[PDB]
């Protein structure tokens, strides 16, 4: 869709955009969001590299489910055609003062914004994808592009990495600074007489070391609607998720620690510690940020089920997967 | 000084089973098991699920000695997370063509053989539909298996699970 | 005071530290604070340059007044010889949920545990006055030490700088790059035989442009107990601060933006531009952190009398200081 | 592209006052106004206070012409924000031992010149303890004044603060 973009700001360098009632600019350090409430414009900012990392994974994820919150003011809502972008609107505080605002979007028009925002905002020398000890400022005036680093294309996942009509394996990428240490070895596969390339395996632990972007659950098999979708976590998830499916992490690797809050309230749940084989289940109620000191290999474990709002909101699935 | 890189690994011999820390409800609720300590307590080549979504599975193998022939009417998929398995393909001559879930394909599958893998730790495999495979272990291993919940899964969430 | 340290750690090079029931200790990302609170220990996650920045201030201002919050948790409450370190006490949420902590300290052992963090968790690479865009990280392993930083000292003023005996201005430092166009203009004394160095003016605006933090009140005109602390402002203030006596801001150049809270709650009250010659008053009721895109110059205005708190604590002083 | 750099100081002439969005609560507890707004609405020199702390005061005063003779028993302290300001300085021979503010020191005040000072903008000059001084200002201009609430002191909140 049109997107309404400004003439480049005279001082920053930056366009400011348009979206419905929302006004969003960034400066030299802050990212700032304007909605009407109450009959006054409210505004918002957010360090602009703290914003960048999270825009980028609204975008990679295609809204993903739920509630993606940038922060405790700023979020989406993904409604699976359209999207719900919020201002203090999941907030008790600024709800219960009613100077938020949500306005509802065609996804296509809301993420042909925000890739035109990322494209503008991020600089040559900043990639909104990698964890703070990879790359450089966000800060500062306009300054080049990045357009390798957030127009990353990936071929989709069929079946399963390394098949000659699928996705690609990572042979051709550096292995990551923080998985130096990790086997190479390839798994060894011995085709019976009249079998060549019937048969099929790859090391995964190889190709997760090789990943070059963090907190990014990318297609690795394929069961039906079960998707295993590995990623490389490292430093702070850019976003607090707020769930309306449960969802199943299994550590691989290292360790991670989960806040575990209430989608509303807030109040605390929990705090989860995943080490190295650890399962866990998180629940649909919940909403939850993870904390990864060491880039660690963490297992998403995905359900492409298409009627999964419709099983919650009915009940036949529990917030929670297992009574015991 | 120090500038060493370690990437943590878990195995059967050595692991730290994580926490769940509750501050308000039930640690029931997160169904938290550990997949080291899961293939520590159970039969070699049990099929333990550890997750359980609308029917599909996560299971968590012991591999040890040689398993059974397997196999579905669907993909399935292994990932080696300690020890080294070898893995035996026969293409079925007449393969599951319905169900779900992987099943016992028999004492002496008929069908033409394919070869075999040798996965190690951090090991992925196909597990093509309509094909029968067996895991081979000298060494004891742990096997995470994602398929269909069938008549070989074995739940006990009770025993594997923080509560 | 003696401080109860840890040696180096194998790995990440940092000393752990014990301040009564509470530890604190860091990795490569974060500093990590836990105490005891609904009979479990608790834990707390606060990435390493948004901690030493806050703790920078803590101590540069003696534990200042009032309160000191680092972030939403933790946080030290200032009793004039004695200091309080707390952690959720001031966040209504986690106190609803009973995991807060509080504990008293002598101010010394306190300061001391204080200096000993900073010392040992600053890196070469990191100044904890400054702004992002003027030094390196504070992320990795421990790698030398800042001291030069981190142990600024210049003399109180006692009267006002550039007298006699008194604190110094500035002509020995340079000017910062974001006030390179600020006259460098000194005013004319023209005293009259036999009253040579009776006279006494300085440029402020020379003074605060060659200013080499941030968000550091300073004094530089006496009146009895009125005091004036102006500073130059960048990013975001590294502390949220909750008053325990009224104070009022002159905003001098640019300008700031102001989150104003509850100073229990935490809870957002109202949001503060303030441009320049602006004039505001801050009550001795709310919290608040500001945000300056442009290095700004901020006159603090402060009334150091003794006892103040105690006037605003039994609500024999409105928070507020006038009725119109 | 662009790497100006532009400390934005406001003036008489040109100015722009900030805003108070509430949330909970009232504006006006903020007190909020701004100096170059109040000088413009100000007689000459009137000692408009713009901040006050439990008897001490800031007051903003519109520089234009000369001020009468002003002294005190205790130091006070001028900024000034717009403009060029001459202070001249008075050693009286019988300084106020007592009291608190600024009171005005007499037409033809007693005792010997010490010389005056030159404040251009963002200059701050003392204003000693028993002396007596006055401005001079041949264009219109801003004084910031740091002392104590006297019998010069002007309160106009309802007019200088947002309501
Ligand atoms: N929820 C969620 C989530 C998203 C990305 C990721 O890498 C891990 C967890
Ligand atoms: N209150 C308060 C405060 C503390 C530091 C600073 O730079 C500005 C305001």
């Amino acid at each position: 869709d049109d997107v309404q973009a400004s003439p480049p700001h005279a001082v920053t360098g930056y366009r400011s955009f348009q979206l419905g009632a929302f006004e969003l600019s960034r400066d030299e350090y802050f990212a700032r969001i304007t909605w009407p409430a109450k009959g006054e414009t409210r505004s918002h900012l957010i360090p602009a590299d703290i914003f960048l990392r999270a825009m980028m994974r609204d975008v990679a994820w295609g809204f993903f489910y739920g509630w993606v919150n940038f922060d405790h003011v700023i979020g989406t809502r993904n409604y699976y055609g359209k999207v719900d972008l919020y201002a203090g609107t999941f907030n008790g505080t600024l709800k219960a003062a009613g100077v938020n605002y949500t306005e509802n979007f065609e996804t296509p028009l809301i993420m042909a914004t925000f890739k035109a925002i990322l494209r503008d905002w991020t600089n040559a020398t900043f990639d909104p994808f990698a964890a703070p000890e990879e790359t450089g400022s966000a800060f500062g005036r306009k300054n080049g592009e990045n357009l390798e680093c957030i127009e990353r294309f990936r071929i989709a996942t069929k079946r399963m990495p390394g098949l000659q009509d699928d996705s690609p394996l990572r042979n051709d990428l550096p292995v990551n600074r923080q998985f130096a240490d990790v086997s190479q070895d390839e798994p060894e596969v011995h085709a019976a007489e009249g079998f060549e390339g019937e048969l099929h395996a790859f090391s995964l632990f190889k190709y997760l070391s090789r990943s070059d972007v963090t907190w990014n659950p990318s297609v690795t098999s394929v069961c039906k609607a079960s998707l295993f979708c590995p990623t490389t976590e490292e430093f702070i998830l850019p976003v607090f998720h707020g769930n309306d499916r449960v969802e199943w992490f299994i550590q691989m690797s290292d360790e991670i620690v989960w806040d575990v809050g209430d989608k509303d309230d807030g109040n605390p749940r929990a705090r989860i510690t995943m080490r190295a084989g650890d399962v866990c289940a998180m629940p649909a109620d919940i909403r939850h940020q993870g904390y990864s000191t060491k880039r660690s290999m963490l297992m998403v474990w995905e359900n492409a089920t298409p009627n999964l709002p419709h099983l919650y909101e009915s009940g036949e699935l529990k917030p929670y997967p297992i009574e015991f | 000084s120090n500038v060493a890189v370690n990437t943590v690994f878990a195995s059967l011999d050595n692991f730290r089973k994580g926490t769940v820390e509750i501050i308000s409800g039930e640690a029931r609720h997160y169904a938290f098991s550990n997949i080291f300590e899961v293939a520590q307590n159970s039969k070699p080549y049990e099929k333990v699920v550890v997750g359980l979504n609308l029917g599909y599975v996560v299971e968590t193998l012991r591999a040890e000695g040689q398993s059974p022939w397997f196999t579905a009417a669907h993909d399935e998929f292994a990932i080696v997370m300690d020890g080294e398995v070898r893995v035996e393909f026969l293409k079925l001559d007449a393969p599951s063509k319905h169900g779900e879930g992987t099943h016992l394909a028999g004492e002496l599958p008929v069908g033409k053989p394919m070869g075999y893998v040798l996965l190690k730790r951090g090991h992925q495999c196909l597990l093509p539909a309509g094909s029968a495979y067996r895991f081979e272990a000298s060494r004891p291993g742990v096997i995470l298996q994602q398929t269909i919940k069938g008549p070989l899964s074995v739940e006990k969430w009770a025993e594997i699970c923080l509560k």
